[PDB]
DNA sequence: CCCTGGAGAATCCCGGTGCCGAGGCCGCTCAATTGGTCGTAGACAGCTCTAGCACCGCTTAAACGCACGTACGCGC
């Protein structure tokens, strides 16, 4: 039927690759969809607004950095800044 | 031959922490189901509501009601009190900004 | 539909607040709780009621529940 | 062409590069999305996503479970005070709250 | 260069209703604060609205749901038929 | 080229259709914008304009002041319900709050 | 003999005072001394507008008013009419911040 | 810049709480106000850093701080 | 009146069923991927000039501190 879009097999293989023993149920994996879907809307948002702040039409890398500086607080944002940087890098080599 | 007779408080204190450590839906369905419908046909008649729309509604207004319950009692120890009053709930939504 | 105000019975309420770790809990508490879930309850599914509205449907969807929710802070994970 | 290698592989990533940078030009957001934005997003969509789920299966180890259920990812979410305050405004459903006690109201 | 203000606008609002009554800076910089921000978030109601059903356009009923989703009471009834007159009134 | 006449008259309206539809076309809302869109946005901001300076003109003629201040405009928001709830979440410059004590902290 | 006012004579009239003017209530540069050594911490060659100051010092007064609010509605709801310090941490956590 | 946090002196902590109605004041008070002044300073200031550092600036503007009071749903006017 | 032994009941650990939702497999098809091509936003370089940073008089209302007692937090 319609393809429906949905990160219900991206959350697994994350599961499996921090460990590789347990699974997950259909509620938890639509909570985890949720979830990342919410926080998409949250950093394009404010990615966004960042954006038109600054009369820039374009998001570019530094954009989500400030984002999630913004919305992630403390250590959480450090290491997101540190794995976005690792990300950015690697797709560039 | 003598009763039990548990005092109050202590069964509180276990029906606490046995639905504190639980899953499962406290309020009833169709109670709950047939209040969203008294509720909605003030605004629009002829309504309808999808199973898991009522379900969605249900588990946050329940999660909504248990933050507010949590406010409530911590506002009675911070009155010195162990019994939450109806006037404790008008200071949550006060301070709370509803 | 009239008296369903009353479907969420003492005991339903008792049960919510032992959830939330509520020592004791009065008689008025029902009553109050009532209205409070009441008030709660009007803004949701009337905002649920606009967003059914604006899709030219009939039926609220569990969809249309999560944005009411989630535009005044609330947001549900799960549906 | 050449071999249609995927971006989230040449990242180093699991998450769909292109799926993020396609919502992001659909999604109304800036007339144009640069090339690292849809890689920082997916490392970021990630690791938010790997901690969550680590927690959780501790959480789920806690009670000796093997399937992640909604109460181990609520568990999870609010032992974390990094992920409390990111999620301080979100509701889980099937999740419950944490089973605390005060302290007068101990027997 | 040219700076986009809601300074003019709002003073004739104000002598249509009190023109015994002006304004200050002070005042007017909150009243353009005000009317700005109430702007971002009708049209980003708007906006979240064509977004979820797969709507690439704005119209006037995507103002009117956030109108109505945004204002309590009968402030958005009253914002409601003040816009759908003036609708009626431009077409 | 005809006679250029603007919108808000056209609509019977003070504030400016056409700058209302501009910001609409560049803010990265929508790929589309109706022509009724910027009219009914208009009308609301004329409706909410009006209501607030009504509110403030009333509230500094309780003042004996004929002229606006910020202090009349936090007391015109905060006083009329509708307002004070949409405004919740909003911080007012040299407004201060409304001048009201406690039944118990009177003598 | 000293007029010898009551306690609570002057504090009332500090209260309708300041709940009419608008003047504004922490001194400029000790507050705007603060925001530097705060942004210390994240950025050692920052410079603030003004402006900026002026825009921080209004939002943060408000913030505390509003908690202030809030902490004295605790204080009659607990019986009290001094504002306590564990009538702020209720404050904070009713409200979600602490 | 050291000892800065006791620039919020008592008396306008003081003229705060008499904003706010509060009758009778505990000396206790001023210490904890300073605390909850300096954890939102550290936020909203915080905020205002990234959006000045986003901006290529390196002086936070007005501006900036009101786009970090609005993503907290804590909007100024009069910026 | 407080300390300690025995027993009632709700809760916790454990063996057996199984079942129905979760894990794995097959297409395959539609959205992700490859290459090229321009309009164009953006990084970079030089000017500047308007507002912030640093120090200085001063004076004066704002603030630290001490003496006293009565509204009030707290114990019972």
């Amino acid at each position: 039927k319609t393809r429906k879009e949905s990160y219900a097999i991206y959350v697994y293989k994350v599961l499996k690759q921090v460990h590789p023993d347990t699974g997950i149920s259909s509620k938890a994996m639509s909570i985890m969809n949720s979830f990342v879907n919410d926080v998409f809307e949250r950093i394009a948002g404010e990615a966004s607004r960042l954006a038109h702040y600054n009369k820039r039409s374009t998001i570019t890398s530094r954009e989500i950095q400030t984002a999630v500086r913004l919305l992630l607080p403390g250590e959480l944002a450090k290491h997101a800044v540190s794995e976005g940087t690792k990300a950015v890098t690697k797709y560039t080599s | 031959k003598k009763p039990h007779r548990y005092r109050p408080g202590t069964v509180a204190l276990r029906e606490i922490r046995r639905y504190q450590k639980s899953t499962e839906l406290l309020i009833r369905k169709l109670p709950f189901q047939r209040l969203v419908r008294e509720i909605a046909q003030d605004f629009k008649t002829d309504l309808r509501f999808q199973s898991s729309a009522v379900m969605a509604l249900q588990e946050a207004s329940e999660a909504y009601l248990v933050a507010l319950f949590e406010d409530t009692n911590l506002a009675a120890i911070h009155a010195k009190r162990v019994t939450i009053m109806p006037k404790d709930i008008q200071l949550a939504r006060r301070i709370r900004g509803e | 539909l009239r008296d369903n105000i009353q479907g969420i019975t003492k005991p339903a309420i008792r049960r919510l607040a032992r959830r939330g770790g509520v020592k004791r809990i009065s008689g008025l508490i029902y009553e109050e709780t009532r209205g409070v879930l009441k008030v709660f309850l009007e803004n949701v599914i009337r905002d649920a009621v606009t967003y059914t509205e604006h899709a030219k449907r009939k039926t609220v969807t569990a969809m249309d529940v999560v944005y009411a929710l989630k535009r005044q802070g609330r947001t549900l994970y799960g549906f | 062409r050449a071999k249609a290698k995927t971006r989230s592989s040449r990242a180093g990533l699991q998450f769909p590069v292109g799926r993020v940078h396609r919502l992001l030009r659909k999604g109304n957001y800036a007339e144009r999305v640069g090339a690292g934005a849809p890689v920082y997003l997916a490392a970021v969509l990630e690791y938010l996503t790997a901690e969550i789920l680590e927690l959780a299966g501790n959480a789920a180890r806690d009670n000796k479970k093997t399937r992640i259920i909604p109460r181990h990812l609520q568990l999870a979410v609010r032992n974390d005070e990094e992920l409390n305050k990111l999620l301080g405004r979100v509701t889980i459903a099937q999740g419950g709250v944490l089973p605390n006690i005060q302290s007068v109201l101990l027997p």
